[PDB]
């Protein structure tokens, strides 16, 4: 149900509306690597794109 | 400080 | 040079962070520091902190 999770590890902020916001400790759940840079996924009841290397894998 | 995040897609 | 080291936002981005600034493409930023190969230091739009290296190109 909450697919790949992750937990942020920093502050960023959605440069658009394809993007989302996270605080550190944020979690980021159903995550989809559409690429190596760039993955997608649910935080705080919003959906879209973050950086991969602001977040760390953790089931 | 943490890394710059990369280019948009 | 008043402006000094100047260059054009790429892409968006949002300040996430009192110590940084924020732009959108096309945005000019000057009084360029670059501190390392991450974040700058710069100017834009009476705004004065750090922003993503890689989000601008130097443009004199």
């Amino acid at each position: 149900d909450l697919g790949i999770t992750a937990v942020a590890l920093y502050d960023y902020q959605a440069a658009g509306d394809d993007e989302i916001s996270f605080d550190p400790d944020d979690i980021i759940t159903n995550i989809e690597m559409i690429d190596d840079g760039w993955w997608r996924g649910v935080c705080k009841g919003r959906y879209g794109l973050f950086p991969a290397n602001y977040v760390e894998l953790r089931q | 400080k943490r890394p710059p995040p990369p280019p948009p897609g």
